[PDB]
RNA sequence: UUCAAAUGAGAACUUUGAAGACUGAAGUGGGGAAAGGUUCCACGUCAACAGCAGUUGGACGUGGGUUAGUCGAUCCUAAGA
RNA sequence: AGCUUAUCACCCCGGAAUUGGUUUAUCCGGAGAUGGGGUCUUAUGGCUGGAAGAGGCCAGCACCUUUGCUGGCUCCGGUGC
RNA sequence: GUGAACAGCCUCUAGUUGAUAGAAUAAUGUAGAUAAGGGAAGUCGGCAAAAUAGAUCCGUAACUUCGGGAUAAGGAUUGGCUCUAAGGGUCGGCGAUCAACUU
């Protein structure tokens, strides 16, 4: 890699905007069921193809 | 006194590793000198008032 | 504290490794407040950073084994380990050679010490061997030139 | 970047009318081995390349900085 | 450790310098050993044996070889001398003093140019013939 | 020739140094083309009290110099303090280091 | 592997210094391709992880950071599609 | 960037056995050698410009600085299976 | 640097000092090492281990597709120090001068 293509730069961005844990202003909320982000992401666990 | 002399430089060089520090940068007490000087036999009436 | 970005930046300036540089142990809270270049060459010119001389490498051991051998020591077959080709080749050593009586012989024609049929035998005799060295072919010369003079 | 020999061609640069900008450089050097004397570079900035000129004696040196144009910029050391 | 313990076992042991000055002293022990008729067993056939380094080389060159080296005039050099005895040793402690210096002056004496004149023969015995 | 000059006015006037020793030393240690004893015509050692002054026509270096100078103060117990150093070429002096109290 | 100090509630493991060793230029170095994708750097920072520990971390939380007429892709064709 | 610089190669004169020139390695010459003079490629090196003003090594001086400024030196060589 | 050597051993630059620790030193193990006299009596079997080993010189059988076998085999040596000899280049109508490690 360092030689990337525009595509897979384009994931990758997406990606790091993704990653990122739940907000505190969501836990306040009426009616609120979401307690954490399942679909968190980290380059060592898991791989995104 | 010869032999002290070996003994303590012995301890205080340690020369195959890494190259004793010189002393143009590093900065030595007033005291020191005055015990250093007054055993050599001198006085320090001059270095005080510096 | 954790004085690491301050040791990293100090090597990455002075131009050495981290291994050489040094950090005065007193002077903690002023390293540790240095977050910049600029702070660590301030700190470097002030006396609080140093260079740490170099680990020497002497070579007097070198120097004097080297002499001796000049002097001509340590060369006897205990010391020899490898085949006299390889210390030395007889193809270096008969190169050395020829090209020696090749511009011998080409001195003696050009000064007119010899002419130039004589010359090309002795070309041929010295591409072949029994001419050893310059002192055996200057010989043969004179031996020529005499019994020539001689005729 | 370019040397020159010439004095005319010199002035002529000097009035090309593409210079904006000169600089004057004072070097002191050994002649051979022996004694001191006193370099100048006349340099000036035209725009693709940089002519110098190269004088050893002081006297001519300071006659072409009279002889050069007022309109030029010049740069000591 | 094991090269004093291979090299210096009493199968493997060799032939106590006394011996040798004793047989370099006379002229019909040396004539003897420089004759030495053939044997089957001995590695040079008998021949070629040097009396200093009690020694069978194979050929008369395989002794020039010896012979122009350093291992032998380890030897030579060593044979000099008286050959110290158990008289020496006890001599040293206070004990038989006068046959100990009786020794020692017939060395100096009688034996010791003796075994000179001896050695001095085969020498140049062994350099003509070689 | 070639003329090499020293400064010792910093340790002689507080008391720690005497440049007559200190010639003394060198006019001896100075070797010539072997060992010492040979300073024919050659090299002249002299002091005024400030300042000791060499003038040498045989083979003679500021390195040597120092080299004998700081043997000298090894000697009287001065090398952890004082330092030979260059202010011009071939002029040279003694200076303390940087303590401070 | 060791000694002192600093930090801290707490230090066999963090930081600095003082020592002793190691890789020993076919490296335990300095750079790159494929692959990975922010793991780089800083500031806070210890619930879980680092098969002991942890004030430390490629962890956790928040930000910053990749500048080209000349380096590359881009163009050409190779086996081939 | 400017000037200059080379093995091979080529040109003019001349006409070679008493055959000569020559590579470490034996090939070349009346289809014109050796020899004398000259032409070319300018990889490569040398000098100068770039360029000392940079960088490096030292010496200082403010000490109230979270950028403070001056002075000197930076030279000449040698060698190799 | 040693040395034929990018081998092995030590070191300079640069980097690291990471791999759960402390106290004792029983057996049995894992990885090594030494052993008197005898030397394969061991064991299915000399498995394993030991011994040999580099370089100089001498010398080298049968057989052979004549190219090899062959480092056949088997023997003499190897340190240190002080010396000798030989082995070259540049200039001068044999000398002056310079320099390297090979025997
Ligand atoms: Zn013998």
């Amino acid at each position: 890699a360092a030689q990337k293509s525009f595509r897979i730069k384009q994931k990758m961005a997406k990606a790091k905007k993704q990653n990122r844990p739940l907000p505190q202003w969501i836990r306040l909320r009426t009616n609120n069921t979401i307690r954490y982000n399942a679909k968190r992401r980290n380059w060592r666990r898991t791989k995104m193809n | 006194r010869q032999k002290t002399m070996i003994a303590e430089a012995r301890n205080r060089k340690s020369l195959k590793n890494k190259a004793i520090m010189p002393r143009s940068k590093l900065t030595k007490s007033f005291g020191k000198m005055e015990e250093h000087m007054s055993t050599l036999g001198h006085d320090m009436s001059a270095l005080q008032d510096k | 504290a954790n004085l690491r970005t301050q040791k990293r930046l100090a090597a990455s300036v002075v131009g050495v490794g981290k291994r050489k540089v040094w950090l005065d142990p007193n002077e903690t809270s002023e390293i540790a407040q240095a977050n910049s270049r600029n702070a660590i060459r301030k700190l470097v010119k002030n006396g609080t950073i140093v260079k740490k001389a170099v680990t020497v490498h002497s070579k007097s051991r070198t120097r004097a084994h080297a002499q001796s051998k000049r002097e001509g020591r340590h060369s006897g077959y205990g010391k020899r380990k490898g085949t006299r080709e390889a210390r030395l080749p007889s193809q270096v050593v008969w190169i050395r050679r020829l090209r020696v009586l090749r511009r011998l012989l080409a001195k003696y024609r050009d000064a007119g010490k010899i002419d130039k049929h004589l010359y090309h035998v002795l070309y041929k005799e010295s591409k072949g061997n029994a001419f050893k060295h310059k002192r055996a072919l200057v010989e043969h010369i004179i031996q020529a030139k005499a019994d020539a003079q001689r005729e | 970047a370019r040397e020159i020999t010439d004095i005319k061609q010199f002035l002529e640069l000097t009035r090309r009318a593409d210079v904006k900008t000169a600089t004057v450089k004072i070097n002191k050097k050994l002649n051979k081995a022996g004694k001191p004397f006193r370099q100048t570079k006349f340099k000036v900035r035209g725009s693709s390349s940089l002519y110098t000129l190269v004088i050893n004696d002081a006297g001519k040196a300071k006659k072409l900085i009279q002889s050069l144009p007022p309109t030029l910029k010049v740069n000591r050391l | 450790g094991r090269y004093s313990v291979k090299r210096y076992k009493t199968k493997r042991r060799t032939r106590d310098l006394d011996l040798i000055y004793n047989d370099l002293s006379t002229k019909e022990s040396v004539q003897k050993l420089l004759n030495q008729p053939l044997d089957e067993t001995k590695p040079g056939l008998g021949q070629h044996y040097c009396i200093h380094c009690a020694k069978y080389m194979e050929t008369a060159i395989a002794l020039k070889t010896h012979l122009k080296g350093k291992v032998h005039k380890r030897r030579v050099k060593e044979l000099r001398g008286v050959p110290y005895t158990q008289e020496v040793s006890d001599a040293a402690a206070g004990y038989n003093l006068n046959k100990f210096l009786n020794r020692v002056q017939e060395i100096t004496q009688s034996v010791g140019p003796e075994k000179e004149s001896n050695e001095a023969l085969l020498k140049e015995h062994l350099d003509s013939t070689l | 020739a070639k003329t090499f000059t020293v400064d010792v006015s910093s340790p002689t006037e507080n008391g720690v140094f005497d440049p007559a020793s200190y010639a003394k030393y060198l006019i001896d240690h100075i070797k010539v083309e072997g060992a010492v004893g040979n300073l024919g015509n050659a090299v002249t050692v002299t002091e005024d009290g400030t300042v000791v002054t060499v003038v040498s026509t045989a083979k003679f270096s500021g390195k040597y110099l120092k080299y004998l100078t700081k043997k000298y103060l090894k000697k009287n117990q001065l090398r952890d303090w004082i330092r030979f150093v260059s202010t011009k070429t071939n002029e040279y002096r003694l200076a303390f280091y940087q303590v401070t109290p």
